[PDB]
């Protein structure tokens, strides 16, 4: 919250990619991790 | 003031960065909420 | 031009403009504002500055020296020479 | 006004954006009657 | 709905391909973790 | 009317934008058919 | 059929072979996923 | 005519497309027989 | 045989190494897939 | 703190996003070694 | 003073630093709350 | 020997490297396929 | 004749070419002769 | 102590990311290494 | 002997680079090959 | 000590980073390669 | 003196270079104790 | 005579095409002995 | 003499080489004690 001069020298072009983007990445990881390494998550799809 | 290599100035940089923490304090009340179900429904805290 | 080995014709060339193969039409013409379909408003005109959500404040300004939050000092200054913090000399020279 | 770094107007930008929202919810329709079906056709739910 | 001007800072021939794209990896990503970690989707390929 | 960054008119990205649909329509209906030998065929819905 | 403006800001020369490739690797995956979690596509290769 | 922003005009594009095309069909016919072969010599419909 | 004209638009410096490339890769593809899921053509190395 | 000359020779449009994406990338691999090689912290998303 | 390559000035140079340092500082006083709480809440050295 | 023009619409700075190296790269490949799945070649190098 | 977006002619393109199919004979004929060795040599036919 | 000339050679925006960088990426796969090739380190992490 | 124009039309700074690298990055994996089929090689280095 | 002229046709802002790296990277991967494949290495660092 | 390709001269690369063996002296420096604390607690040489 | 695209004359490629053609005889002739010395001390052939 | 189309002359690049022949031979050398440590204290071929 008082960083926001970062964009004077990291390119939005870039900068909001990549943030939206890793952020998007890392769910996706903490999401297979969690799959991964648990019996209640892999049931809850398996369902019945 | 100046543009800099961006081609921001300082004003253009602040109201960008304004868009970028509201967002994160939406995507954090989201996944709080996420998390709560998660704890309600899943063994992780039980 | 090009005889090619498998026969002819080679390719297809149309006049004036392009006649699909899988019926009319191919695209819908748009003659002004998006005519959007699942419904409306489409967006939110701001007007001035950013009326967020989540609360305010929402930056914090500087107005001069940043103000570490983990305290002062946040750098060493240099002066003159390149002060080692590993002894001397640093570098050989031809 | 003026023309951003990307070569678009904020009126350019603002309508580009109504097709980004229209297609995303389209997107958010479709998976919305395909989460219907996979429940009643899977046992996720059931 | 309030972020339409973020394509006068990010360019639309990086965003649109990105945000089509890394929509369709998710969607692939997803169905190869419900293939993978659940019978009854493994079975419904298999058929009978 | 204008060249947009890319280029094109509009009625140039349209008349494109006309090749894209019909090779998805053709794509489509190919698919179609391929499925329906794959019911035919296969032990998927059989 | 709503879209075909997307041209005037995506540039042919990358949306044309995204698209085509994508496409082309969507399917490619598909295969190897019905392939790799079905008897009866492994068998028909194998043939008798 | 114009050239078009790859540099060729539309007589030149035709021009290299009958190429493709040529190639396409050559590769089609040698992968046909090399199927046919595949089939003879092979248990995959035999 | 209509799209003659792609190449007004795709650059052949990059459709044309795309489009012989990736029909090499797919040809790579089929024939790991085949051999990796048949008996036949990996006995048909293996030799006697 | 003897650096902050260091900008000056690398670019920042580089340097800070690589600066705040491998030190996540770092605090990714660490989760996922941490994960592997203990039993506790797989427990305790498995709960019960 | 003369902008270097990057194109900023060895005082915007430093400027800049002092948000790294800082920043760095920040993540450091979280890591030591987050091994202790590691600490208290798990085997490590427990 | 038609495709003597390819060079003027695909530059010989991209298309000759990858010619020659691509080519190579289906050498090992196929080097690496007989050699997994043949007895014989393997056993020709373990010697005796 | 002009120069193509190569930066060849046609004359320099088709001389180029001259080198490429005949490499590809040289590489052809030494790759039969392997086959040939790997068949006598190998179970391969054998 | 010799070679204080190379930056005039190669362009420290290149040079320090990756002599950073690949210093950094040297020691984790040194970590990773030990990690898998050793009871104790993953003793270590295991506790008690 | 009889290529040595090609360096008019390949230019050195991408060829020598890929030539160079291939080269070696063919003998790496020549040896990882034998290496990873042959008993006499992998006990070369156990000695004793 | 023949080809202090390669420098005039590659340029030193890759070709000395792709030295000094590849080496490195060698190094690394002669490094697991003794590791995974001998016994003693791999106890050198369990101990005893 | 002259400027050199990468935009340095001779003394102010000799200047970087300064900074570049001090950092590896500070990691060195960090190395050697961090190898001494595993040899005492970890069974590595013990 | 000209610089080609690549900004080397024919002659300063062909004399450049002697490194690598020498190069490569070098490369031969080291590999030939390390093959030898293979032949020599592992069962490859013996 | 002319610049060369990487910025060195011919001077300029053959003492450059010179370091890369140095550091070469200061990697060979540290390399062949580190082979002889091997040796004495590792199996190796011993
Ligand atoms: C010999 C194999 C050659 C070949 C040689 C010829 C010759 C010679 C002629 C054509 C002609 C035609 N070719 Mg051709 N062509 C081949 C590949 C193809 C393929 C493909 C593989 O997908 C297609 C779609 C076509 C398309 C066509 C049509 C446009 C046209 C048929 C009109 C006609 O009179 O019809 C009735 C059809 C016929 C008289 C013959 C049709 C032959 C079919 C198309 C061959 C298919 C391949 C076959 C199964 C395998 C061949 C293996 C090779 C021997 C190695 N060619 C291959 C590369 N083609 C003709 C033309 O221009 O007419 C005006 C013509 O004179
Ligand atoms: C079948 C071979 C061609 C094809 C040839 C034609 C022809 C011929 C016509 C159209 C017509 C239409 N087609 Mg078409 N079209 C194909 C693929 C498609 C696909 C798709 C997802 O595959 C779609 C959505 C469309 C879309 C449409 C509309 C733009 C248009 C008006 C429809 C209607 O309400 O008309 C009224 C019509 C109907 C209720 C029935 C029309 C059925 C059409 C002929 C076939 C549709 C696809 C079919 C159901 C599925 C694939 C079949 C297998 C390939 C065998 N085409 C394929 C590539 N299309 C029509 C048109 O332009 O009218 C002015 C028309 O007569
Ligand atoms: C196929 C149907 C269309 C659709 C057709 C319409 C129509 C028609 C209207 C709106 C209107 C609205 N739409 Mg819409 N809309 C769709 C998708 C969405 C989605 C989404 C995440 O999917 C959202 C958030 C919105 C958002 C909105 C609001 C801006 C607005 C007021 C809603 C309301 O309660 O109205 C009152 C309630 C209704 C109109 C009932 C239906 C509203 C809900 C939101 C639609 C849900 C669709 C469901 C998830 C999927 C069914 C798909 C099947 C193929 C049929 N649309 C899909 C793509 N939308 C309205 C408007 O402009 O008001 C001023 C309006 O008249
Ligand atoms: C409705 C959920 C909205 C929200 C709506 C509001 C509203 C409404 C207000 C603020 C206000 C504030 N918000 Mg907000 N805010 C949210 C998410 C956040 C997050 C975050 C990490 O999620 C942060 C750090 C902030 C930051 C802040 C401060 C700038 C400010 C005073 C906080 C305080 O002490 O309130 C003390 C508590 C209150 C004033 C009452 C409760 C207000 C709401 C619930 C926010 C409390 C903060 C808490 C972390 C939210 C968790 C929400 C759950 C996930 C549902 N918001 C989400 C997106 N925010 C206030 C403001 O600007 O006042 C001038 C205010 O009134
Ligand atoms: C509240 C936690 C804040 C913080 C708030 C402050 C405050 C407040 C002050 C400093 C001051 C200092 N800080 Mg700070 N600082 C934090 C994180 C750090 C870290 C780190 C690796 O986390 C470092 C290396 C530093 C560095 C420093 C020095 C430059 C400076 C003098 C320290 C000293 O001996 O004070 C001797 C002591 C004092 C004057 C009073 C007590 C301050 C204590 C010692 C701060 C200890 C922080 C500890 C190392 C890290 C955080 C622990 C976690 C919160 C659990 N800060 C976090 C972000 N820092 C001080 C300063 O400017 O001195 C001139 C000062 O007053
Ligand atoms: C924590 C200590 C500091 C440090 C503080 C100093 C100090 C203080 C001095 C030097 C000086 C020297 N340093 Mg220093 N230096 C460190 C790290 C290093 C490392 C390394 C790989 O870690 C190296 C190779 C050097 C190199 C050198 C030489 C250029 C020079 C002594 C030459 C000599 O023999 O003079 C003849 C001998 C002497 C003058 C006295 C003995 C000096 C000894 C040899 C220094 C040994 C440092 C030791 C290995 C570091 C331990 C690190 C961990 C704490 C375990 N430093 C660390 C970061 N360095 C000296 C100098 O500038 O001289 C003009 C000096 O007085
Ligand atoms: C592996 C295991 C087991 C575990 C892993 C554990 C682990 C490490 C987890 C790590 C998690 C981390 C780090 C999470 C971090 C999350 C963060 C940071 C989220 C950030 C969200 C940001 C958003 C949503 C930004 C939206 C921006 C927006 C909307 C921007 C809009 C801009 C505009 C409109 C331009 C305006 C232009 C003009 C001003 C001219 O008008
Ligand atoms: C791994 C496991 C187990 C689980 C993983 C779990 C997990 C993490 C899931 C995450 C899921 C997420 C995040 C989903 C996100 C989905 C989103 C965001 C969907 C977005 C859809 C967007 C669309 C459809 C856009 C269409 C754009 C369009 C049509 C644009 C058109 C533009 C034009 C015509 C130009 C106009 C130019 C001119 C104005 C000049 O005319
Ligand atoms: C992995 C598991 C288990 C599960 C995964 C499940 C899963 C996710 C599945 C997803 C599937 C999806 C998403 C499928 C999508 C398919 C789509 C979209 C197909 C599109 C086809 C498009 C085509 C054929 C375009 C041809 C364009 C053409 C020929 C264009 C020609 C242009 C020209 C000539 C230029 C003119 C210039 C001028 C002259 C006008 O100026
Ligand atoms: C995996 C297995 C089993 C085995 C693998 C085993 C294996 C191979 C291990 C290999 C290990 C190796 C090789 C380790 C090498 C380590 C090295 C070399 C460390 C180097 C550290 C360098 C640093 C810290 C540099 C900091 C520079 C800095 C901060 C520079 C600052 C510059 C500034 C401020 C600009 C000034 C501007 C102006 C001049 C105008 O003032
Ligand atoms: C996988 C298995 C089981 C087995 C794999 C087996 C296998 C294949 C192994 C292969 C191994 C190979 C091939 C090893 C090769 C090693 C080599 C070649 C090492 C070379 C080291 C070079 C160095 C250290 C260069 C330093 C340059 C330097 C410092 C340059 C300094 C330059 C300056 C200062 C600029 C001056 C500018 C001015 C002022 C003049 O203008």
């Amino acid at each position: 919250m008082n960083q926001g001069r970062i964009w004077t020298v990291v390119k939005p072009t870039v900068g909001l990619p990549l943030l939206l983007g890793s952020v998007t990445v890392i769910a996706i990881l903490v999401h297979f991790a969690v799959l991964s390494n648990t019996t209640w998550f892999s049931k809850y799809w398996n369902g019945k | 003031n100046k543009v800099w290599p961006t081609g921001l100035t300082i004003a253009e940089s602040e109201e960008l960065h304004k868009h970028v923490i509201d967002g994160t304090r939406i995507f954090g009340a989201i996944a709080i909420v996420a998390h709560f179900l998660a704890y309600v429904y899943s063994p992780w805290l039980h | 031009e090009y005889k090619g080995h498998s026969g002819h014709p080679l390719i297809l060339k149309q006049e004036g403009e392009y006649k699909g193969y899988s019926g009319e039409p191919l695209i819908l013409k748009q003659e002004g504002e998006y005519k959007g379909y699942s419904g409306t408003p489409l967006i939110l005109e701001q007007k001035g500055e950013y009326q967020s959500f989540s609360g305010t404040p929402l930056i914090l300004k500087q107005e001069g020296e940043y103000r570490g939050f983990s305290g002062a000092p946040l750098i060493l200054k240099q002066d003159g020479e390149y002060k080692s913090f590993s002894g001397y000399p640093l570098l050989l020279n031809i």
